[PDB]
């Protein structure tokens, strides 16, 4: 991954 | 002065941005925010200048199959649609706070960069701190940031003037990130000292309790709530079953919690209230304890209540600072048994653990978003 | 929480309760429509599931000669349509709630009735709650409906098992109906205290305008917006006329709405522009000022808009500008070029445009959250 969320 | 707020996530990471904002606006402070579009309607309904960017983080206000922004097939695309937007509304800013999407994030600091203003990155839990991480994961989170996204960013660094950069996860998050939770829930550990805690950002509740509910709780012995979230998982409404089983065991009455896509309830004995978009802050005034779930939102609404509480933990953070702190109990599994959460209200509505309910609350801020502001403004006053 | 919501009757009988159902589905209920066949185009863009019944309203929409949903010829046909196609889009619902033509309101109240689903009328504007109304007319109301399509009411609602009903007013109506519009704007009267008002259903748009409104807006001078909604009365097209002369008088260029009307331009002049269906919460925050009919929608739409408005007379929301003083009445049909130059001189005064954008604020925009919060609740209780 890398990018983070929280969807 | 006028501060931008920018975001890309969740609401739970979300909400407290806007609270902070309009918390800002209070003090006469030109706030304006940059969040992803489907939260105009949340930012007219407490009226902050919000303008959109990215693609939508609900599935639902998104196109039919529009992947969300946090999707590893559109990181550059992320990258561009900020570092393109964002400029526009960072226009008169001397401070910038941000949480989320690290991509995002990266891209805003820039603009802050370029601009020379001030920049602030907040995060909600002591967990999530750079500092409470291993020395190897911070450089797991480096290598596959900048393996990820760097590429994309230095590309519109570059086409704007500022230089490449190395790190992204240090560079978006920061030396020391803000913590906007309270200390007594979510105290700071012993390697995180060099950080700063403002408090937890939670936006004021006025609304009124509704005729009837006002009407029920009136009506006779101070009810229980019992609340488990809008997860829809057969899990929780099993849980929510339980519970209200172990409230009745324990012949008391119940202000139960429902989702607008719940089905309606068959019937309810006089001694259950369904509620829904109720003012929490308002209700856990006026209820002898709470059995939730393992949520640092309603915990910590709980705990400025001052009444105890039953948290049933995941698969367990909070749960357990309620036992430690000796406010409530951490019954545990997806579905407790209905001995195990009987036992827990038994402790629960016990006097010495509301006297201890009642001794916690008074120990617990209200105020992390005037501090934040505080910080933000000596900030401007110092860099700027 | 399926809510099923439905309603006869022109765009902004309408577009409010699209916002409902649009903001329910939002907050994760379900929400379905029964509306005349004008709309589906309007439901598909919003994305709300809805079922086309009956005549359509517009009258360029149905055949030439064919008489409206509200003719008293139809209602028995009406009636009888509504207790036909209703049901396939009530089932499984727990909650109703309607506006417009009594004789499709009364046909969907029965059917929710024969469910056990809680119902709510709503109206747009205060002096239409049966409570400003004097309990002499209320009672011409109800005969006069009994009379119309009564029987054939109670006829549908034999066939499904239920009693027959009187007094078809009061129970269309209900006794306590919901008042869909802003306190600031629409204030209930000291004879309403009891009933419910939610603030206005208002659907943010997000639809941009077109490129060339764009270019148009651009190049030159900010427009007077003149427009009529669903007005499509002979007049229409003259007071039209007579509002463009006024803002021209002015040396103002404007924005023009076909509406209901089709209204045309006068001529090729490059000052002017008309636009179909377009954004008017965007639209309205790009003009100077707005000449428009008397109707709840876009009274609020411009009041929230921050823009002095001039609104034509019949022969409600005419005076509430004025009393709220953002903007002037000028009597109609069709008005004098003199009363509108003079109006458009007052409304366009350093007065006006201040507490127009002062009263802007005081505005609700929680409006379909009430409602929503209000439709919980009753499917709780009930
Ligand atoms: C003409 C038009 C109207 N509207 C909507 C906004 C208003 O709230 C709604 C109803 O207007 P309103 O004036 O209340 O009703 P009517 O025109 O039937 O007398 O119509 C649009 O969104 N776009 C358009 O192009
Ligand atoms: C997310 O990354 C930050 C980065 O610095 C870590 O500090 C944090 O611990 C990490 O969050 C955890 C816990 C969480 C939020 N529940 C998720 O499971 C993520 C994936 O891991």
């Amino acid at each position: 991954x890398x990018n983070x969320x929280y969807x | 002065m006028r501060v931008l707020i920018t975001g890309c996530g969740s609401r739970g990471d979300t909400e407290p941005l806007v609270a902070l904002a309009a918390r800002l606006r209070e003090l006469g402070a030109d706030a304006r925010m940059c969040l992803p579009p489907d939260y105009v309607e949340r930012c007219a309904e407490v009226g902050v200048p919000m303008v959109p960017v990215g693609r939508a983080v609900r599935a639902g206000a998104r196109e039919p199959g529009e992947l969300p922004p946090g999707a590893a097939e559109v990181v550059t695309e992320v990258v561009a649609e900020w570092f393109d937007k964002v400029p526009a509304a960072i226009e008169g800013c001397d401070a910038v706070v941000t949480t989320g999407l690290l991509p995002a994030a990266v891209a805003v600091r820039s603009m802050a960069e370029k601009l020379g203003i001030p920049y602030r990155y907040t995060v909600l839990s002591p967990d999530h701190l750079p500092s409470e991480q291993s020395q190897a994961e911070r450089d797991m989170y480096n290598q596959g940031a900048d393996r990820l996204f760097g590429d994309a960013v230095n590309s519109h660094r570059a086409s704007i003037g500022l230089p490449p950069v190395e790190h992204l996860y240090d560079y978006g998050y920061t030396d020391q990130p803000w913590l906007a939770a309270d200390p007594v829930l979510s105290p700071l550990r012993p390697t995180d000292l060099g950080t700063v805690q403002t408090g937890a950002w939670i936006l004021p509740d006025e609304r009124p309790l509704s005729a009837e509910l006002e009407a029920f709780l009136a009506a006779g012995s101070t009810p229980v709530y019992v609340g488990f979230g809008s997860s829809s998982r057969p899990a929780t409404a099993d849980a929510a079953k339980m519970a209200i089983k172990a409230v009745r065991a324990s012949g008391r009455r119940i202000v139960l919690s429902r989702g607008w896509a719940d089905l309606v309830l068959p019937d309810d004995g006089a001694d259950c209230f369904v509620v829904g978009e109720v003012n929490l802050q308002e209700l856990f005034g006026r209820v002898a304890a709470a059995i939730h779930h393992d949520s640092a939102g309603t915990t910590l609404l709980a705990m400025r209540a001052g009444i105890p509480q039953i948290v049933v933990r995941r698969v367990a953070y909070h749960a357990d600072r309620v036992a430690e702190l000796g406010v409530g109990v951490a019954v545990d599994g997806p579905v407790p048994t209905i001995d195990s959460l009987s036992a827990a209200l038994d402790t629960a509505l016990a006097p010495e653990i509301r006297a201890r309910a009642t001794t916690v609350a008074d120990t617990i801020r209200a105020d992390g978003t005037t501090v934040a502001a505080q910080l933000l403004f000596d900030a401007v006053s110092l860099e700027k």
